[PDB]
This record gives structure tokens, C-alpha cells and sequence, in this order.
């Protein structure tokens, strides 16, 4: 199995300021990494995939970058609806993993 | 990343999917181009749709691609035809596309490659003579 | 240098729009299943990704093929029935008076003739109830088409109920349907998908109201061919269907009378008990919010701050005049003066009954010299339907008044056909095509 | 309109076997691979495995091999999941996910069933 | 002397050339073979030349001759059916002189080829199972 | 009805048979199409 | 000259009460008779 | 046992010709294993 | 195919030299007459 760690584990951050958050793997992967949006009590949607690619339908401010060990979801602009939990998750060998989960909360 | 395989999208499924990767599914559409007052309407129907399944199937018999579904022949692309090179074909458009550029330069490739496959078939017919 | 060749490939997934000839499918009726191939169990929907198409509702081909079935089958499912020749003979008619409402004064004739038996040289005095606009004085009378065409009688057997029909293409031909929700009928839909055939359209023969068609998944959708002239019919497709209920209250008695060998003409004997018109209900809360529903959607497309009027239809034929229908064998026409009658300005458990009459000699396609004849059908009748569409009509829209007539209107059935194919198209597959590759022969 | 729906909640015994449905509307059923998916209460994210809905072929978690199995009816469009021998670490929100699927590989979970929640407990 | 290159003579404009320039217009042939009650008598016209044409694809597929305009066979001339060389044959003679000195000597020819293809069919079959 | 009338009239008309037409059977062959 | 095809080592299921060559020749002698009136006289006027 | 005459069904007519025939559709095509290798 | 002889002065019956093969033939008038063929096309040389 693969680890995959993310930091920060909890966040507090307002409206309109800028996110960073880093999802480390311990083997490499190329560009095989998608990053994931879930809310309380509902199932997860599709941020990133190639972590590199806006998925059809997200706002533009979401971005992603990095390849093989370091990647990187940056939101320039935080909204109301951008508060909730955040997941890295690899494919480039079984098994797949999610990474520890980044929560984000408005202050 | 890892892979389970292929998949199948349908009938024309892969319409949408860029000409390389629409070439992988030729079959899946040839497979379906042949299946008192209202008897003769669906004869007639029934009829036409096999007049056009033969006259696909001459045309290419006659071009020496009988049998095939991807198919090479000895004529030449004359530039005038088209002057985009592979890269931006096969993996930046559809069929579709490629289709609406090319429906005017359709029947002199057509000629050609009768011409052609003729030529073809006296050349092997001397050679088999020695 | 670039060393390229032709390559032919066969199987490329291409179409061309084309027009074909469909056929039914389906799971004694005027609409034939008999000779349709069953429906498959499980219908195949092939969602086509990535794929934008070319959509047009009112240059379908299909409307006109779904328009033509439908007149050969009505034609075919009367060809082995009476032709009432005899029946064009001098009537001698008085007034229905027994039990009967302020509103059935000289509705119903009660009308003697001499008639034909089965012996060639013997005749017979019978008595029928005819309807007063199936009949035109000469005390003496003769039905309403006699100076233009002798009515085949509709066999009773036969059921005027419509069925469901899939229109399915032959092979070689694809049917593309266009998923895209809010689609007004027109232009590039690009959530596509292929399908051997549509769902089961019923064929709802129906003026002024669509009845017992599809509903829109969204929103109430407003479509015409071109919205800025008031000449083009403007179908509206509702997302909440309203409740209609229609029925004829006559306790009628159907009798049977041998007009020749292995003929018979069905004729009204007597109503038993009060007579009274025919008639139908609609919600007053839900016709108010429909209508407030299509105000909104036609407000997108006459100004914001315009006033949207309901009036009535201006005039014409009685088919095209009132909502003209078939519920259970009768021919129904309905006033419907009580439901397009409003003004809107931009800013209970009672009904709305609409009178109706009655028919029986029926001329149902826009055709001269080829009526019908309707049996009576024995007893009370009642149906219940649901209006999810209007067929309306802009009244002038000279730049003079900021006010917007709709009036209802109809007669033409290729617009309810419309209404069930505008998301629907047919095409033909061009499985050839030919490329240059580095590849020779 | 790609949607994906599962059976409801269910309850189990330790030790038993559950099945869960998944049903997909909106897309062509054999022209992706679907993931199934698990989440306990307040963790993150475990990956059961994924299944091929066209040629029938399935890769499970080694971890997960030999207890839990994968199946596919394709008259009806649906993916069966059994997981067999249930404990009480067994108990969460089971989802099933159509891939992208794009050069005939994994690249990202696009699109979600709503899940069910499967509980074990004596 | 000098030319300018082939010429395009039509449907059937080489029926009086002879066989052998005969035999450079096959393709020109080849391609016209396909394209209340009176919609019955021309669905009847079309249903009966589609069954001609698979007819005579259906013989040449049978004689291993499939999607060939010219094709050579194993089975040998027997002197009965001809006795002029090629030299009074392809150069001083048409097609149609041929046809009406050989059409007695037809169906023997193709009972001889189906089995020459069936025998082929058989040794090709025993030959790649080595 | 020393009235009557023909057995058939309460029914249907009845359709006289042509005297040229001949009744006598004639051998027939039931013959499959290509493929069976 | 009618051609019969003798095959030798075939065994075959036959069943005379499920044969649909019974139907299709129920169904075109009817054919055939109802064709063969069509071009006569109706004798209507005999009705009297 | 009593046995007396019948018929009406013109059916049992033909079937008494029709009874020694059948019709049968060929299918030409077929899959076996074989050594050979394309 | 339709072959037609292009040969004037041919009366009908024999072998015809100059010939040719026509998509189909000219417009024929089905004209309905009686001791005289009216409105028919015209021999291109003499009285046929
Ligand atoms: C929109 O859809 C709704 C729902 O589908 C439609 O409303 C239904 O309409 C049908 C048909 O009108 C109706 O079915 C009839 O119900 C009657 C009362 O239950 C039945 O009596 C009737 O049976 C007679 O007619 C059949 C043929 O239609 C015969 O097969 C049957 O044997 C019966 O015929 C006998 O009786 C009659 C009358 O005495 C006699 O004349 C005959 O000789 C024979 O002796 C039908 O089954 C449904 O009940 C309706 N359902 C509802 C909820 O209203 C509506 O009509 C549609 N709208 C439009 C515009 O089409
Ligand atoms: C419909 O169109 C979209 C794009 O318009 C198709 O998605 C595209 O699919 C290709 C390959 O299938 C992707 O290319 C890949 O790019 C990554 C990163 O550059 C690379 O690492 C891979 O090796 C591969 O080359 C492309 O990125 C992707 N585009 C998007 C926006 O996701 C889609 O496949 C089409 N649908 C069908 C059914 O064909
Ligand atoms: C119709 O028939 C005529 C003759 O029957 C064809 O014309 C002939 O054409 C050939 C070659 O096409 C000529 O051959 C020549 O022979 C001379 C002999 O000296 C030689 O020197 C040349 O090099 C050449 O080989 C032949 O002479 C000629 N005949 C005549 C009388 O001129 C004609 O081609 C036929 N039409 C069609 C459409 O095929
Ligand atoms: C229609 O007219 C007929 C004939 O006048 C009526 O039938 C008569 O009914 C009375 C009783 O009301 C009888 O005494 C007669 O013997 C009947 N005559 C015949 C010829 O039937 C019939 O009642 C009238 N119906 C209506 C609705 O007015
Ligand atoms: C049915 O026919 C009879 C006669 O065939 C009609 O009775 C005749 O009526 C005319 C007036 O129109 C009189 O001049 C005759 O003297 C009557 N003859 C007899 C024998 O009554 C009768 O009116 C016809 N019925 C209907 C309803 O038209
Ligand atoms: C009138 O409309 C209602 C609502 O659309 C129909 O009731 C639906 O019927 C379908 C059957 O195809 C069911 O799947 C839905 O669940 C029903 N919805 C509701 C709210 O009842 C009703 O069948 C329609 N009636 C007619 C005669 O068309
Ligand atoms: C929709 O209909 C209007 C009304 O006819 C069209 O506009 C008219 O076009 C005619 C063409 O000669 C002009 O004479 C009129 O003056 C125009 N009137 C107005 C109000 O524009 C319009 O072109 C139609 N739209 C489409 C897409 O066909
Ligand atoms: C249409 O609505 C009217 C009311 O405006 C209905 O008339 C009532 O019918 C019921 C039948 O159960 C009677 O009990 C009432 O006495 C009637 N009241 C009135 C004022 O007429 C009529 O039945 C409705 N018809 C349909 C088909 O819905
Ligand atoms: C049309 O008819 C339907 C059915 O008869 C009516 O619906 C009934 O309404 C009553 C009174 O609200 C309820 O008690 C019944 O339970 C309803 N039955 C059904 C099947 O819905 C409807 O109200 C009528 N509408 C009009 C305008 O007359
Ligand atoms: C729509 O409403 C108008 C107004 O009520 C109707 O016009 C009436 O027509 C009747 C004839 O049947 C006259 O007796 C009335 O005097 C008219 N009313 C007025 C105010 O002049 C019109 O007929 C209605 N249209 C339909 C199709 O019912
Ligand atoms: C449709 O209904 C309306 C409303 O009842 C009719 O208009 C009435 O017509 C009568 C004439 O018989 C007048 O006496 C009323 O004053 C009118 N009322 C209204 C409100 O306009 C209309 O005539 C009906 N349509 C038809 C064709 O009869
Ligand atoms: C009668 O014959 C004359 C002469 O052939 C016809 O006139 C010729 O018409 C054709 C049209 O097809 C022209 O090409 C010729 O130039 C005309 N020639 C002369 C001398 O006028 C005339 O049309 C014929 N009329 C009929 C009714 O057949
Ligand atoms: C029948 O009644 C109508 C309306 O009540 C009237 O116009 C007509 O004159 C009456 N006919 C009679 C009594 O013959
Ligand atoms: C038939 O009569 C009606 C009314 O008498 C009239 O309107 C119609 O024009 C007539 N039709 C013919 C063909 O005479
Ligand atoms: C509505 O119809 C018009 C007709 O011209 C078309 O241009 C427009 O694109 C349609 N609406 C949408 C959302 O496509
Ligand atoms: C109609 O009349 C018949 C005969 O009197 C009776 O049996 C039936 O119940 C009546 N129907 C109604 C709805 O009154
Ligand atoms: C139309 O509405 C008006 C309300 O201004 C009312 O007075 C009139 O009676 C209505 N007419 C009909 C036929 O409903
Ligand atoms: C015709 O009359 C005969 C005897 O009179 C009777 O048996 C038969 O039922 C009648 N048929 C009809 C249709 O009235
Ligand atoms: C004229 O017809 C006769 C009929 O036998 C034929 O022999 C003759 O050859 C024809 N004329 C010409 C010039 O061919």
C-alpha cells in the first residue's frame, strides 16, 4: 500500500482568502492523483483529475499542480460553499488510497 | 495509471471519441448496417438498406480492400485533399469533422482507387505469367 | 517528405441527415399493433459523449411520416365496415322535449324514416335520435353530409383508444434523441444519444389541449417555429399536467336496425332518465397557476413588462373553434371560453365546467368527401385526461398597443405530433470514409 | 444525468453476508469501470476495489481478497457487491463510482452513488 | 507516337475493343451492376438484380476469386474447350465472340473451380496446422 | 317466411360463383425458398 | 426431373400435429378460393 | 369403444398429406478447434 | 442495359451496326390513334 498524507489537517481560513493544501505520497506518482470534495452527509465530487485538469463544471478558482511525490490544490478566492472536507487520492498502483483528509472551516 | 481493460460504448459510442480512438471500434457499427400496404413499405425498406450495405461492400471490393476494415492502398494523398498532418487528425477530431472537411474530395479518391486496384490486378496477373 | 497514402476505413461511426421510412412497434383497434413487431423487453439507449448535433422540430420528416401512418391506419380500420348509403333519405324530425334542461332545447331531434331491410322489396319505418348539427332541415330533415359524401359507419368493435407506437428505423438508419432538458425544439442539443426507437406515443387526436401527452421535466417550455411571427403556431408543453374530467351524462340506448343483408345501423333508441348536457371539469387553482406558469415562460420572450391576454378563439370550424377529442367512442366539443379568458399584468375546490356537444358525423383529418359515422355508445360515459400542452395563437403584435393576444387554435394533428417528436431526428450512417496514412500497400 | 442508486440501509449480524446494489442511469453501463468504496463514521475514504461492468473482470485490495466479491448484470445495468463475514469494523457508507475511464485507465471518480449505510453490531 | 494519357470510353464503350484492352475497363463494368402495384414490380426489379449480383459474388468467393477483377486459378485449360493460342485470342478477338464460342463449356469450368477451392481450402487448412 | 326467402339474406349477401371458374382440384407443390 | 437428396445415417424429429405447412396451406387455399370470387357476380338483388 | 365420423377442419385434410414433411432452415456456419493457427 | 441503333434508313429487323447503350430511352408520347400515328418522331432521312 501506498501512503498518502495531507496537510493541513484542520484549517481555519475566511471568505476571500487563499488555501494551500499539500498531499505527499511515498512512492511516486506521475500524474496520477485526483483530488475530492466531500460534505457532511453526502458523497464526494470530482475536483481534480491528472492533477492537473479542472474537472467540467467546477469554478475556476480551484487549481492544482505539482507531479510524482508533491502536489498542491490551491482556491485563490474561498467561498461559503468551498468549506468542507478535502482528499488526494492515487491510481497509479493497486491499491488505490485517499489520503488523511483536510477539513476546512470558515473563522 | 492502472487499467482493467476495454470497455464498450455501443453503437456510436465512440462518434464523440477522436478518429484514433474511433478506429478501435469498427466493427461494433458494421455490425449493425444490416439489421397489405405496410408490407411493401418494409420491404422496400428492407431492400434499400441492402442495396446500400452491397454498395459499400463493391466499392471496396472493387478498391482491393475487400474484407477489411482498415485497408492501405497504393494512391497517393494529394495535398490539395487536405494539408493537415497526422498529429492534428487522429488524436485532435472526430470522424465527423474529418467527414464535413473531406465530402468534397470524395469521389476522385473514389476513381483513383478503382483505376488503381485494376492496374493492381493486371500487374499480378503478368507476374503470375512467369 | 510526408510520405502519406490513402487508407480507406469502413465502420467509422458518421451520419448524414436523411429521410427514411419508419416503422411501429409496439408492446381490435383503430391503430393496427397487429402488424407491428413486438417492442424489445429492454430497449438500448446509446448515450453519445462529446457529440453536439443539429435539432429541428418543425422540419422533422417524422412528423409527416408519424401523420400519414396515422391517416392509412384510420383509413384501413374502415374499410371492412357499413357504408350508410341508405341512410340519405328524407327525415321527419321533431323536438326532443322529454326531461330535458334549458341548455338541451333543440339539441336532440327525434327523426322517423322509411329505411331498407334485408328483402330488397320491403321497406321499414324506424326512429332514431340525431344530434343537431348532424342534421339540416330540408318538419322534413337529411344528415349534415349527404350533399357531400355517404359516411362509413365505424365498426363498435373497434376501440378509439389510443395506444402507444415506437417509430424505429430500418437498418443502416439511427434514431438520435436529444436529452437536453429546456431544449425549445431548435438548433444544437448537445447531450445526444442513439435509441432503436422512441417511447410509446400515444396518438392523441386533440384540438386546442394536448392531451395525454408528455410533460416537461423542467419547466413549462414555450416553442415555435419563428416567435416573432403571429402566424406560426406556438406549442406550450406543461411540466405539471391538469386534471380534466369530461363526461356525457345521457343513459343512451344503442338499437340495431338490419339495413340489408349482414348490415346494420346502430341508431339512438331513447335516453333513459333526465337529459342533460355533456360537459367537462378542470381545477380553477391549477388552470390559474398553469396559465400563470405560461405567462411567466412568455414573458422571456414578449418583454418583461408586458400584458399577457387570454381570449377566445376568433372563429372558424367548429373542430378548430372548440377542443374537439374522442372519449369513449363519442366526439366530444368543448366551449373553452372559460379557461382562455384572463389579462395579466406584470407586478378553492370550484371549477371550471365547459359545455360540450356532441357529435357523431365526424370528418376527423382536414379532408372533404370522406366522413364517418359514429355508433352511440350505450350509457352513461366518463374519462379523465391530463392537459400537458396548449396549441396557441398570437393575435396581430403591431408595434401600437404593449399588449399580447393568445388565443387557442389547433386542427392541423401534425402539431400534436410535433409536440411527442421534437426531441427526436433520423439519420443515415456513412460507415466509409478514407484517410491519409504513412501506411502503403 | 449520469446517476447512480444503491439499495437502502441494511443491518447485519457479525458473520453473515450483504449485498449491495448499484443501478446507473445517464451513461452506457459497459463504457466505464466502477469503483466500490467504503467510509467508516468520521474517517476517511477506503477503496474496496473496482470492477469492470463490460468484460467482468474485478481487482480487490489485497487486504479485501477472498472475502468480499463483485459481479455485474448488464439485461439490467446493475453491480452487485457481496461482502461476506461481516465485523463490527465493517460498519459504514458503502459507494459505488463510475470512472472517468479515459485511455482505458483510472483517472478520477466523477461520478457518485448517494450510498448505503451498512451497519453490524451483536 | 505520342499520348496524353487514358481515355474514359464509358459503361460499355470497350465491348467492341478487344479482350485484352477489354480487360482495362473491368472496374467501369463492375460498378453499374448495382445502380400501389407498381411499387411491387420495381421492388421486384431490385430484389432480383441484388440476387444476380451476390449470385455472381457468391461464385467468385467460391472459386477463391473474392474481391478480384482478374484472377488466376488452378485449374488447367483443357484443350476441348479452346484450341486457338493467345495470340487469336486477346489481340484479334472480343469478349462477346469468346462468350458465344464458350458458353457451352460454363458450368463444367465452375464445378472444377469450387472443387479446386474446396481441395485449396483443404491443404491450406492441413498446411498451418504444421 | 308460401313466402320465403334465401337461407343466406339474414346473414350476409352471397357472391355467385363464376361458371367459367373450375372446381376440380389441381396437384400442388409446396416449395421452400433459398436457405431452407 | 424433381431432385431427392437421400441422407443416408439421418435421423429426424417429425411431428404431423405441429407442422405449420398445414397452416400456410389452410391459409392460401382460403386465399385462393376468396380470389377466385372476387370477380363474379354479387348476387345482392337475389335477396327478395 | 365407439368410433364415429368427423371432420368440419379442413386442416385434418392437409395434415394427412402435409404429415411425412417438414421445412428446416440450414445454418452453414460453424466453430470448431482445430491445430491450425492464422 | 438499353441498346439502341443509331442507324437511319434501318427498318426494323436485322443486325444494326451503329449502336449504342442509352440510360434509357427518349420521351415516347403514349399517343392512342387509329389509321395514322400522330404526334410521333419523324424518320431522319426518308419515308421508312
Ligand atoms: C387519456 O388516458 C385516460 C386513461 O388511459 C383515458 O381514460 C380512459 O379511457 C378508456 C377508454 O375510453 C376507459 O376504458 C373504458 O372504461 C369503461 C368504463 O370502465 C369501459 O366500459 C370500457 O369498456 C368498453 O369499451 C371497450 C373499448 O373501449 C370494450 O373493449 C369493452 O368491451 C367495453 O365495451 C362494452 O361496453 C360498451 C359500453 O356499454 C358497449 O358499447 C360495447 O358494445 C361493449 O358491450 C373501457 O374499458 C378508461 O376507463 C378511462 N380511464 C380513466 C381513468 O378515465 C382517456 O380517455 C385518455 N384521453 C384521450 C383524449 O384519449
Ligand atoms: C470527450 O472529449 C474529452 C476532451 O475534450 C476527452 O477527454 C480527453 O481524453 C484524452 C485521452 O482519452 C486525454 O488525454 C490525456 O491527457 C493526459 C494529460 O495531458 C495524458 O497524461 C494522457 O496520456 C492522455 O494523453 C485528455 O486529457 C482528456 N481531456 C480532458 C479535458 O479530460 C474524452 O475522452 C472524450 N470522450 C470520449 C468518449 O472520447
Ligand atoms: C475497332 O476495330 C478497329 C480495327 O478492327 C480498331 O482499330 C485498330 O486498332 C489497333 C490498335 O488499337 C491497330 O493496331 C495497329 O496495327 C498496325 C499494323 O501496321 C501497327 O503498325 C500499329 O502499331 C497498331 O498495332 C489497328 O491497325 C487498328 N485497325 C485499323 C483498321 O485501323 C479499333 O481500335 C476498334 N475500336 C475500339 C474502340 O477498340
Ligand atoms: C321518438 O318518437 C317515437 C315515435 O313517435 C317514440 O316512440 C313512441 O313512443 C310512444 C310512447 O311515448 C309509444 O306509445 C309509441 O308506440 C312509440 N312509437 C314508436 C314508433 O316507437 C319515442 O318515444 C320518441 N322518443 C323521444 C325521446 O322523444
Ligand atoms: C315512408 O313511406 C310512406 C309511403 O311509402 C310515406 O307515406 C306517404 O306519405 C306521402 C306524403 O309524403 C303521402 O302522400 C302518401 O299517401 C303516404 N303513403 C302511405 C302509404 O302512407 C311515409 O310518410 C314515409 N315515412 C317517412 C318518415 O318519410
Ligand atoms: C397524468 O399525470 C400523472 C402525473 O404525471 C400520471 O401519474 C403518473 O403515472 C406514471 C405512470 O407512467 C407513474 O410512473 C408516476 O409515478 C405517476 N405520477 C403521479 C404523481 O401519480 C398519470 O398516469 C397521468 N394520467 C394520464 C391518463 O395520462
Ligand atoms: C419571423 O417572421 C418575421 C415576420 O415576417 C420575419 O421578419 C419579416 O421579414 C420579412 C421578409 O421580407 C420583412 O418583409 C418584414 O418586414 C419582417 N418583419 C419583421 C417584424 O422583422 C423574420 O425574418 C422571421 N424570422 C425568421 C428567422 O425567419
Ligand atoms: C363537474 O362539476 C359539476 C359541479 O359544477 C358536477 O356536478 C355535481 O355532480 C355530482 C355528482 O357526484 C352531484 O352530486 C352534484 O349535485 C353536482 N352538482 C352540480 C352543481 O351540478 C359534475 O358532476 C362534474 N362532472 C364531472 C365529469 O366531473
Ligand atoms: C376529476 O376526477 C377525479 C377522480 O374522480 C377527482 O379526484 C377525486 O377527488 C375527490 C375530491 O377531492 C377525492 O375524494 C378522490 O379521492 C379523488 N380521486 C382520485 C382518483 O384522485 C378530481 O377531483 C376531479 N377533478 C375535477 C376538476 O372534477
Ligand atoms: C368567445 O367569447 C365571445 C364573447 O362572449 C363570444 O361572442 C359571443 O358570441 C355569441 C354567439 O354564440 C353571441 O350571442 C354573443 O353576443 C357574443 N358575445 C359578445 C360579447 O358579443 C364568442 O362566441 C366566444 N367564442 C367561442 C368560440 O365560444
Ligand atoms: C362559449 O361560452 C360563452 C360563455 O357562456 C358564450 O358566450 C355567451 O353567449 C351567449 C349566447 O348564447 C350570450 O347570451 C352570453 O351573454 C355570452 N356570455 C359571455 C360571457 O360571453 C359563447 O357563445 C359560447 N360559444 C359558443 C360557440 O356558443
Ligand atoms: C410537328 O412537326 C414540326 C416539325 O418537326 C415540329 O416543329 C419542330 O419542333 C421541335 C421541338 O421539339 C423543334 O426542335 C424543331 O425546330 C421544330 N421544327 C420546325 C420546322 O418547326 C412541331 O413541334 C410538331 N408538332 C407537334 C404537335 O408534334
Ligand atoms: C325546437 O326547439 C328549438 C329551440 O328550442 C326551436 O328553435 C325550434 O323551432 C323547435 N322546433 C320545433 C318545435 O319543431
Ligand atoms: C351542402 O349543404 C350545406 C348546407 O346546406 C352547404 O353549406 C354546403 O356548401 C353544401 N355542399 C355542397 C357540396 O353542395
Ligand atoms: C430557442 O430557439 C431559437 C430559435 O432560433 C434558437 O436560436 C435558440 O438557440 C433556442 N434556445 C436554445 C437554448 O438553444
Ligand atoms: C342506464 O339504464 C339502464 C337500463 O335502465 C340501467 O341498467 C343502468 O343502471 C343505467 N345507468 C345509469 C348510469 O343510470
Ligand atoms: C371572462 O372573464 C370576465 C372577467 O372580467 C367575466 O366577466 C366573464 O363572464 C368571463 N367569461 C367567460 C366565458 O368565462
Ligand atoms: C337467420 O335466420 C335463421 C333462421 O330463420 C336463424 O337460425 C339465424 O340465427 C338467423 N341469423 C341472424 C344473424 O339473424
Ligand atoms: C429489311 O428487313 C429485312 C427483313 O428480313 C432484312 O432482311 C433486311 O436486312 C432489312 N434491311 C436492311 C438494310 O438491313
Amino acid at each position: 500500500d501506498i501512503q498518502l498524507t495531507q496537510s493541513p489537517s484542520f484549517l481555519s481560513a475566511s471568505v476571500g482568502d487563499k488555501v494551500t493544501i499539500t498531499c505527499r505520497a511515498s512512492q511516486g506518482v506521475r500524474n496520477e492523483l485526483a483530488w475530492y470534495q466531500q460534505k457532511p452527509g453526502k458523497a464526494p465530487n470530482l475536483l481534480i483529475y491528472y492533477a492537473s485538469t479542472l474537472q467540467s463544471g467546477v469554478p475556476s478558482r480551484f487549481s492544482a499542480t505539482g507531479s510524482g511525490t508533491h502536489f498542491t490544490l490551491t482556491v485563490s478566492s474561498l467561498q461559503p460553499e468551498d468549506f468542507a472536507t478535502y482528499f488526494c487520492q492515487h491510481m497509479s498502483s493497486y491499491p488505490l488510497t485517499f489520503g488523511g483528509g483536510t477539513k476546512v472551516e470558515i473563522k | 495509471a492502472v487499467g482493467i481493460g476495454a470497455v464498450f460504448l455501443g453503437f456510436l459510442g465512440a462518434a464523440g471519441s477522436t478518429m484514433g480512438a474511433a478506429s478501435m471500434t469498427l466493427t461494433v457499427q458494421a455490425r449493425n448496417l444490416l439489421s397489405t400496404v405496410w408490407g411493401i413499405k418494409q420491404l422496400q425498406a428492407r431492400v434499400l438498406a441492402v442495396e446500400r450495405y452491397l454498395r459499400d461492400q463493391q466499392l471496396l471490393g472493387i478498391w482491393g480492400c475487400s474484407g477489411k476494415l482498415i485497408c492501405c492502398t497504393n494512391v497517393p494523398w494529394n495535398s490539395s485533399w487536405s494539408n493537415r498532418n497526422l498529429s492534428e487528425i487522429w488524436d485532435n477530431m472526430t470522424w465527423l469533422q474529418w467527414d464535413k472537411e473531406i465530402s468534397n474530395y470524395t469521389q476522385i479518391i473514389y476513381g483513383l482507387l478503382e483505376e488503381s486496384q485494376n492496374q493492381q490486378e493486371k500487374n499480378e496477373q503478368d507476374l503470375l505469367a512467369l | 517528405a510526408e510520405n502519406l497514402w490513402v487508407t480507406v476505413y469502413y465502420g467509422v461511426p458518421v451520419w448524414k441527415d436523411a429521410e427514411t421510412t419508419l416503422f411501429c412497434a409496439s408492446d381490435h383497434n383503430v391503430w393496427a399493433t397487429h402488424a407491428c413487431v413486438p417492442t424489445d423487453p429492454n430497449p438500448q439507449e446509446i448515450h453519445l459523449e462529446n457529440v453536439t448535433e443539429e435539432f429541428n422540430m418543425w422540419k422533422n420528416n417524422m412528423v409527416e411520416q408519424m401523420h400519414t401512418d396515422i391517416i392509412s391506419l384510420w383509413d384501413q380500420s374502415l374499410k371492412p365496415c357499413v357504408k350508410l348509403t341508405p341512410l340519405c333519405v328524407t327525415l321527419q324530425c321533431t323536438n326532443v322535449t322529454n326531461n330535458i334542461t334549458d341548455d338541451m332545447r333543440g339539441e336532440l331531434k327525434n327523426c322517423s324514416f322509411n329505411m331498407t331491410t334485408e328483402l330488397r322489396d320491403k321497406k321499414q319505418k324506424v326512429y332514431s335520435l340525431f344530434y343537431r348539427l348532424d342534421v339540416v332541415q330540408i318538419k322534413e330533415y337529411r344528415l349534415i353530409n349527404c350533399n357531400t359524401s355517404a359516411c362509413t359507419q365505424a365498426c363498435p368493435k373497434v376501440s378509439f383508444e389510443p395506444i402507444p407506437i415506437h417509430y424505429c428505423a430500418p437498418a443502416g438508419f439511427a434514431i438520435l434523441k436529444c436529452k437536453d432538458k429546456k431544449f425549445n425544439g431548435t438548433g444544437p442539443c448537445p447531450s445526444v444519444s442513439t435509441v432503436q426507437c422512441t417511447h410509446g406515443i400515444k396518438p392523441v387526436v386533440s384540438t386546442q389541449l394536448l392531451l395525454n401527452g408528455s410533460l416537461a421535466e423542467e419547466e413549462v417550455m414555450i416553442r415555435s417555429e419563428n416567435i416573432t411571427n403571429n402566424a406560426k403556431n406556438i406549442l406550450v408543453q406543461f411540466n405539471t399536467p391538469v386534471q380534466i374530467n369530461c363526461t356525457r351524462p345521457n343513459n343512451n340506448t344503442r338499437k340495431s336496425i338490419r339495413i340489408g343483408p349482414g348490415q346494420a345501423f346502430y341508431a339512438t333508441g331513447d335516453i333513459i332518465g333526465d337529459i342533460r348536457q355533456a360537459h367537462c371539469n378542470v381545477s380553477k387553482a391549477t388552470w390559474n397557476e398553469t396559465l400563470g406558469k405560461v405567462v411567466k415562460q412568455l414573458r422571456k420572450h414578449f418583454g418583461n413588462n408586458t400584458i399577457i391576454r387570454f381570449a377566445n378563439s376568433s372563429g372558424g370550424d367548429l373542430e378548430v373553434t372548440t377542443h374537439s377529442f374522442n372519449c369513449g367512442g363519442e366526439f366530444f366539443y368543448c366551449n373553452t371560453s372559460g379557461l382562455f379568458n384572463s389579462t395579466w399584468i406584470s407586478n378553492s375546490n370550484d371549477s371550471i365546467t365547459l359545455p360540450c356537444r356532441i357529435k357523431q358525423i365526424i370528418n376527423m383529418w382536414q379532408r372533404i368527401g370522406q366522413c364517418m359515422y359514429a355508433p352511440p355508445i350505450q350509457g352513461v360515459i366518463r374519462c379523465v385526461s391530463n392537459i400537458t400542452g396548449l396549441i396557441l395563437t398570437r393575435d396581430g403584435g403591431s408595434t401600437n398597443s404593449t399588449t399580447e393576444t393568445f388565443r387557442p387554435g389547433g386542427g392541423d394533428m401534425r402539431d400534436n405530433w410535433r409536440s411527442e417528436l421534437y426531441k427526436y431526428k433520423v439519420v443515415k450512417i456513412e460507415p466509409l470514409g478514407v484517410a491519409p496514412t504513412r501506411c502503403k500497400r | 444525468q449520469e446517476v447512480l442508486v444503491q439499495s437502502g440501509a441494511e443491518v447485519k449480524k457479525p458473520g453473515a453476508s450483504v449485498k449491495v446494489s448499484c443501478r446507473a442511469f445517464g451513461y452506457t453501463f459497459t463504457g466505464n469501470a466502477l469503483h466500490w468504496v467504503r467510509q467508516a463514521p468520521g474517517q476517511g475514504l477506503e477503496w474496496l476495489g473496482w470492477i469492470n461492468p463490460h468484460s467482468g473482470d474485478t481487482t480487490t485490495s489485497q487486504k479485501f481478497q477472498g472475502r468480499v466479491y463483485m459481479t455485474r448484470d448488464k439485461s439490467i445495468n446493475t453491480a452487485f457487491l457481496d461482502v461476506t463475514r461481516l465485523t463490527s469494523d465493517d460498519t459504514g457508507i458503502y459507494y459505488c463510482a463510475r470512472d472517468k475511464y479515459y485511455g482505458n485507465e483510472a483517472v478520477g471518480m466523477d461520478v457518485w452513488g448517494q450510498g448505503t449505510s451498512v451497519t453490524v453490531s451483536s
